[PDB]
RNA sequence: CUACACCUGAAACAAGCAAGAUUACCCGCUGAACUUAAGCAUAUCAGUAAGCGGAGGAAAAGAAACUAACUAGGAUAGCCCCAGUAAUGGCGAAUGAACAGGCUAAAGCUCAAAGUGAAAAUCUGAAGUGGUCAACACAACAGAAUUGUAAUCUAAAGGGUCAACCUGAAACUAAGCUCCUCUCAUAAGUUCCUUGGAACAGGACGUCAAAGAGGGUGACAACCCCGUAGUCGGAGAGGAAGGCUGGUGUAAGGGAGAUUUCAAAGAGUCGGGUUGUUUGGGAUUGCAGCCCUAAGUGGGAGAUAAACUUCUUCUAAAGCUAAAUAUA
RNA sequence: UGAGUACAAGGUGCCAAGCCGCAAGGUAGCAGCAUCACCCGACCUUGAGUCUCCGACGAAGGGUUCGAGGAAGAGCUUAAUU
RNA sequence: UUGAUUUUGAUUUUCAGUAGGAAUACAAACCGCGAAAGCGUGGCCUAUCGAUCCUUUAACUUUACAAGUUUUAAGCUAGAGG
């Protein structure tokens, strides 16, 4: 109940803001992607190499059953901490192997 | 330890002797703050001396029905002033950069405070030249010379009478709000396994 | 204060009303330093002035936080003594239209009923409402307002 | 192989910098016992004494990887509150902050990172020339520097395209004020009696007072002398690690608003594990070792551990910064 | 959750003033004490009907119990003593 | 045949008229034995026993404090581990 106190709707009513009018932020531009950067990232990837640990976990992948996404990720999880970054990192790791067929 | 009096709260159990506080200064120091106020005005002499404050509402629920003095002006309601930030800050206005309006009466305010404060501005440029942006005032305001305290000038009025009617009593009579604060409660406690009964009996 | 206190009346009598057997000594005629030996030699204490003193209660609050927790309570009885004698006869006199009372600006949150009220009728603005007040408000001649 | 260039190291020499002192207040470390728990190990005393290393007139801190979830607030610091509250503790003794709100004080800025590439546009020294000659302005010649100086930029943006409207180093030229230091000057009884070694005492007659604060004069003196008051007054000398404000005004320099296939931000760091230590911070208070060791709408945070869905808030891993504050 | 019939703020035993009465006593009943009743909340128990019907609301009806509570507010600031 | 049971509270002994140990009298239950009245809240009566913190258990639309679902973690009442 909106102009109530306690409803599963916040209590007070207010008149509400133009999507014009609002904040102007920049450091809500954070996770972007330059394509500077991006091939950036890519060309020193190939100057580079992948790390063991990646390795490992490009092999699981690659194979792709029940138990080698398991492991992928329990490593991923091991290495990095987080099971998130355990899940982000996957995700790249599969980036370059999906790129790499083609 | 003897009586039925409460239970003691140790305060000296350290060693205070090195940590306490005398207030004597006191005295001469509000003197001296006085002093340094008068001659900032006399330094700051042809302008005022609180620069210009937005106004918002408290951070708290219990303090949510009163006003307060904020520490600067949302670049929102800069834009719809017409000024810039770097601009209101040569006019002796305060502007913060972190504060965002969420509400259309919050800019009123500001807007309002402003544009009065603009109203009745007064604009020295180098001498009998004229300028544009937030403008510039005649040289004979020059000789206007005002001392002005921003209180009198930029302020904000609030009297509580609320008004009356009947024909609302004949409405508001029909309903029953003790039944409705409870089903509301009721409903913020159970949503969560609601919604998950929604979800399991869609799948 | 000095030429008060007892010491000025005890000067010359040798014991400071200390008594001679037992006089005034340190820590050890305390029964030790504090809340020393509550549990112990100072059980009846405890016990009997402070009963429930050790133990503990049920659910710890991590960060307390009071300021959303902030209700001011108001009574129906004092309802009418908030707003000036002006409006209760004026609209005692009016049927017209009634009056509102809110709560609010006089800084306090929910309505108990505790008294009764004027037959005359009103309108009050508040956060929330108990059964009774509610109750006694519309048996007035009155209605409840919810605000936020 | 030589000459030569560049990288690396070395000697002597020129010009500058550090080395000790200071203690009250400040910073970074290191760190106990007496004592209290009426015993005593945890605890307390207490991050306290002693010890060490660094400063300054203050230091530190500071422009959010903050709060809060409200119709929100918004750097740091001190006061008041919150509070003796939440929490911590042989949950014993006893420890114990902060948000919101009232004030004092107020201030915001510089880097790294696509962009000179129509051209290193940059920095340092400099025989010298002008000068207020130690402090300023130019300066032949020399070094530093593309394993990169200066202009744009720092997320509150910004680049690109418009653009109302603005600004002013150079040179020339008038009048002024602020603050500091050392000096020089200013009312009115020494009338009369009595007691006194001394009159500054007790009497009689007088005066000045925006001066009757206080001193010294042989004694409890406004009026004898220094002073006190008019005096944020007047007069003279010298000052600024070389104080402050004008008028023309050059090459040049800005930009509200508007639009746009544009829009790029810190790594053995953040985060995790473990071990210590620390905090009220309690299965993620701060910190340190060791072991893991990232991401890129990523990453922090949202006072209970771990997933999963949704919302909120801020941008860490580079820097500067007056005031209110502390001074045995 | 909140001092539950809007027109309430009680009863009883002790008992003070005022008013009667020469006196005996009569009338009245402030404060306090004791007791019984009501009330809010904890813990139990019970429920027609109502709706934003799965969780809340409430006519009627209760407790062998619990509370640093209601029932015509008694506080707050200052000084002193123990 | 399981009344060596379910709720509370009170009372007596010691007594600071605190706690604890015992036992008693009630009011609510749910039962057993007896034709029935009746008698059973352990042993004919007077002894046979144990706090705070912690753990464990039983029972409960208690909480994790932006919102949720879990898993986990905290609670309230009462036993046992002393
Ligand atoms: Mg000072
Ligand atoms: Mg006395
Ligand atoms: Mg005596
Ligand atoms: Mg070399
Ligand atoms: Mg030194
Ligand atoms: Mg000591
Ligand atoms: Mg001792
Ligand atoms: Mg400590
Ligand atoms: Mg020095
Ligand atoms: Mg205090
Ligand atoms: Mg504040
Ligand atoms: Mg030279
Ligand atoms: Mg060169
Ligand atoms: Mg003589
Ligand atoms: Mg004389
Ligand atoms: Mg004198
Ligand atoms: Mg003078
Ligand atoms: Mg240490
Ligand atoms: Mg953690
Ligand atoms: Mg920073
Ligand atoms: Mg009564
Ligand atoms: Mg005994
Ligand atoms: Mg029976
Ligand atoms: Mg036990």
């Amino acid at each position: 109940a909106k102009g109530q106190a306690v409803g599963i709707n916040k209590g007070f009513i207010t008149t509400q803001l133009e999507k014009k009018l609002q904040k102007h932020s920049a450091v809500q531009r954070k996770g972007k992607l330059g394509k500077r950067v991006a091939l950036v990232r890519q060309v020193i990837r190939e100057v580079t190499g992948f790390a063991p640990y990646e390795k490992r976990i490009i092999e699981l992948i690659k194979a792709g059953s029940a138990k080698d996404s398991k492991k992928a990720t329990k490593i991923a999880r091991k290495r990095l901490g987080t099971h998130r970054r355990a899940k982000v990192k996957k995700a790249l790791l599969e980036e370059a192997v999906r790129a790499q067929r083609k | 330890m003897k009586h039925n009096n409460q239970l003691p709260v140790a305060q000296l159990r350290k060693h205070q002797q090195f940590r306490i506080k005398t207030f004597f200064n006191q005295a001469a120091q509000k003197k001296a703050r006085l002093h340094a106020r008068r001659a900032q005005a006399a330094a700051v002499f042809p302008r005022p001396t609180e620069k210009l404050q937005p106004v918002v509402r408290k951070q708290t629920q219990r303090y949510n029905k009163s006003t307060k003095l904020g520490r600067g002006f949302t670049l929102q309601e800069l834009k719809a002033a017409g000024i810039s930030a770097a601009f209101a800050q040569s006019i002796g206005i305060k502007v913060d950069h972190r504060r965002k309006n969420r509400c259309q009466e919050s800019l009123e305010l500001n807007k309002k405070r402003l544009l009065a404060y603009v109203s009745k501005l007064v604009l020295f440029p180098r001498h009998q030249g004229k300028a544009k942006k937030g403008l510039v005032n005649d040289t004979a305001d020059t000789s206007s010379a005002a001392q002005n305290a921003l209180q009198t000038s930029v302020p904000l009025p609030s009297v509580s009478k609320r008004e009356k009617a009947v024909s609302n009593i004949a409405e508001l009579r029909k309903k029953k709000v003790y039944r409705i604060i409870r089903q509301e409660k009721t409903n913020q406690k159970w949503d969560g396994k609601r919604k998950a009964k929604a979800q399991a009996a869609a799948e | 204060v000095s030429h008060l206190k007892k010491t000025r009346k005890l000067r010359g009598h040798v014991s400071h009303g200390h008594g001679r057997v037992g006089k005034h000594r340190k820590g050890g005629c305390r029964g030790g330093r504090g809340k020393a030996g509550g549990m112990h030699h100072h059980r009846i204490l405890m016990e009997k002035w402070h009963p429930g003193y050790y133990g503990k209660l049920g659910m710890r609050t991590f960060h307390l936080k009071k300021n959303p927790l902030h209700c001011p309570v108001v009574n129906i009885d004092k309802l009418w003594s908030l707003v000036s004698d002006a409006t209760r006869q004026k609209y005692a006199e009016d049927k017209k239209k009634v009056p509102v009372i809110d709560v609010t600006k006089a800084g306090f949150f929910k309505v108990l009923g505790k008294g009764r009220l004027p037959n005359q009728p009103v309108v009050v603005k508040a956060k929330y409402f108990s059964k009774t007040a509610e109750r006694r408000i519309v048996a007035v001649g009155g209605a409840c307002v919810l605000t936020a």
